[PDB]
């Protein structure tokens, strides 16, 4: 059932090939240079994106 | 394990799960086109904001009545809820895309939602014309037909992932129809 | 002197006049729908953003000058 | 003072500014609301500013793209893109604050030497800052095509103008 929560999958695709690591972000098993991080988290309201929306939406991107 | 992704839906730990390695290569292996399939999922959740944000866009210029008063996204609350509705639904469709199945979509944002929506008075119109210019979105990116931003990926054919979440977006727009 | 350790100042700015809060939010006195917000973190890479300007940096957009 | 010393903590943690000790703020530096949405402007669209920048700066001169390029590889653009929002960043704080001082001491103060030491172009910076700087202007004047503010109509020509100034403070620094 939809829990009524905004709660929803959040995933993120990493592609470190070119060998360029960021300290403390080691968190798999793997030297390929591949990862995928999901986590399950709150949605929140965005009240910028909002106010935006508001007063440009009569603007087709340029 | 393979379920690595599938048991983040289910867990009450609050905990990311990190999949690499021979873990990820096994889950790359176990749907299909696997490499284009995460570009794909990537493509997805790197525009995340612009993609709802446009569709949003779209479905209120399309019918400014939407936010006159009365209507269904007057005052940044509502406006705000809708984006985040339009956000959800979109990483629902994210992960169906990097799962290989619409299980989860089903199951856990799309049992229950039009019913919500009509309670709400969350009007069906808007709602199927802010999940096709998301469609139609995504499947730019993916088709190499967005015109402000291109994938950085290897030139070839992506059409059948495109399709794939083509359908992934129906069972959406189905289910609240 | 600049330190060389990436970090700069974060301001956030906050108008919630029109009433609507978030629980858990309140983090100063006040009842004006104001507030700001600065904090000093380290500024960090964003890979996918390198990314694109590297593929699509040739593209005007915004409808902005040559 | 609960702003400056966000600055010389050691962790940064947040400070939460509202109510009178907001008010009072707003009071002592020029057109405090306006200046208010004037920060928003910067801090709200701060990756397209930092996108469009760098952008236009490579599209100008592609070379710094190929390789030897200030910008050759992922790492490099990344590391640019950094310091365009470092630098954004620290132009934001001093218009809220209405002086440069922080500016000065904490971003350009040995900058030029740095860059110069690792050969990050002159050229490219000046492109970068004076694209910011036109983006920023072109938020705070209404001349901005994509995307305009949401802030009762109005003059903001005063603001525009003390923000090129703070942003000249950083052209002049790395020329
Ligand atoms: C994620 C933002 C985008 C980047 C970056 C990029 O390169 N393309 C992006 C978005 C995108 N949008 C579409 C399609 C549509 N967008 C709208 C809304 C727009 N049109 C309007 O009339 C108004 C109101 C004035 C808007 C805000 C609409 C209606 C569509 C078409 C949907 C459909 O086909 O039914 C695409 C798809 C490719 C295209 O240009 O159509 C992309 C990639
Ligand atoms: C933050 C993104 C923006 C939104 C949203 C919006 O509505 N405007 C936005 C940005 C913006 N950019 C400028 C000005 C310039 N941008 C560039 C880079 C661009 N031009 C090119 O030739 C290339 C490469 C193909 C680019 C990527 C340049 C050169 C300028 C002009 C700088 C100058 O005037 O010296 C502005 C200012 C207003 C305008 O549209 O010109 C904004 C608001
Ligand atoms: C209602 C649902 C709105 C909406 C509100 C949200 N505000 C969020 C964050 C936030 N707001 C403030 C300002 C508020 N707190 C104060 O102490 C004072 C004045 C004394 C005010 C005016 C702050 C400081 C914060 C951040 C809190 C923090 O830093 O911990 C917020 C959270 C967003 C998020 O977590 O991603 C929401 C949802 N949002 C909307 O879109 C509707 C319109
Ligand atoms: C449609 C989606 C795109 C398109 C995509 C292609 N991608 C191709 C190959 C490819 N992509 C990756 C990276 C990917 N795999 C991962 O595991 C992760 C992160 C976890 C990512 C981001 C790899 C490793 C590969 C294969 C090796 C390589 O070529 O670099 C690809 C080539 C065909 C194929 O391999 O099936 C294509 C066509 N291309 C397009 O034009 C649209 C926009
Ligand atoms: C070099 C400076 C790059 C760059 C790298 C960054 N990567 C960041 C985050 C990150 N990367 C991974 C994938 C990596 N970890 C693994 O365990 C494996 C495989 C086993 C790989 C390939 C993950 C999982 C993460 C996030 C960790 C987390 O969620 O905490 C990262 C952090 C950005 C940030 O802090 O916001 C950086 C800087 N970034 C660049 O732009 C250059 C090119
Ligand atoms: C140039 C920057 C803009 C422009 C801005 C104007 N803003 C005006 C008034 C105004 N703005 C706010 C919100 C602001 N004050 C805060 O404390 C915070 C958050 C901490 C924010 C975001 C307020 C409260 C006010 C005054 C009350 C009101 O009128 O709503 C304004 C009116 C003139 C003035 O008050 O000085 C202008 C012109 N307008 C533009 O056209 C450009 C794009
Ligand atoms: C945007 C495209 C729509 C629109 C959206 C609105 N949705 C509103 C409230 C709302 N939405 C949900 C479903 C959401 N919560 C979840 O947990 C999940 C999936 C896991 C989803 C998809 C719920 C449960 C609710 C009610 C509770 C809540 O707000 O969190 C909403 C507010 C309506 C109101 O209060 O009157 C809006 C405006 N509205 C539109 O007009 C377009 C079509
Ligand atoms: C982008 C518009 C430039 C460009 C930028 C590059 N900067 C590189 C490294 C770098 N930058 C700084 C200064 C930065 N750190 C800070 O703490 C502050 C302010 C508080 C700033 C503004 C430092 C200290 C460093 C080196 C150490 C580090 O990265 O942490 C960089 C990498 C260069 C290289 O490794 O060769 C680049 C590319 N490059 C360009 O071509 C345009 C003009």
């Amino acid at each position: 059932a939809m829990k009524k929560d905004s709660k929803a999958p959040c995933v993120e695709v990493f592609d470190e090939r070119d060998g360029c690591k960021a300290a403390g972000t080691q968190k798999a098993s793997g030297d390929d240079g591949f990862c995928v991080k999901v986590s399950m988290k709150a949605i929140k309201m965005n009240a910028a994106e909002a106010t935006s929306v508001t007063k440009n939406y009569n603007t087709k991107l340029l | 394990m393979l379920d690595a992704f599938s048991k983040v839906i289910t867990s009450a730990d609050g905990k990311a799960a990190y999949v690499g390695g021979a873990d990820l290569q096994a889950l790359k292996k176990f749907v299909s086109e696997g490499n284009k399939r995460m570009d794909s999922v990537n493509a997805i959740v790197s525009n995340a904001s612009c993609i709802v944000s446009d569709s949003v866009s779209g479905m209120v210029c399309e019918n400014p009545s939407l936010i006159a008063p009365n209507g269904g996204v007057y005052t940044n609350r509502k406006m705000a809820a809708c984006l985040r509705d339009a956000e959800i639904i979109l990483r629902y469709v994210s992960y169906s895309l990097l799962s290989g199945d619409s299980s989860v979509l089903e199951d856990r944002c799309l049992n229950g939602l039009k019913e919500t929506y009509a309670s709400l008075g969350v009007p069906a119109a808007g709602n199927a014309r802010t999940i096709s210019i998301m469609k139609a979105t995504v499947i730019g990116f993916i088709t190499n037909n967005s015109q402000q931003k291109k994938l950085s990926t290897p030139a070839g054919d992506c059409s059948a992932l495109a399709s794939e979440v083509g359908g992934y977006f129906d069972k959406v727009s189905s289910a609240l129809a």
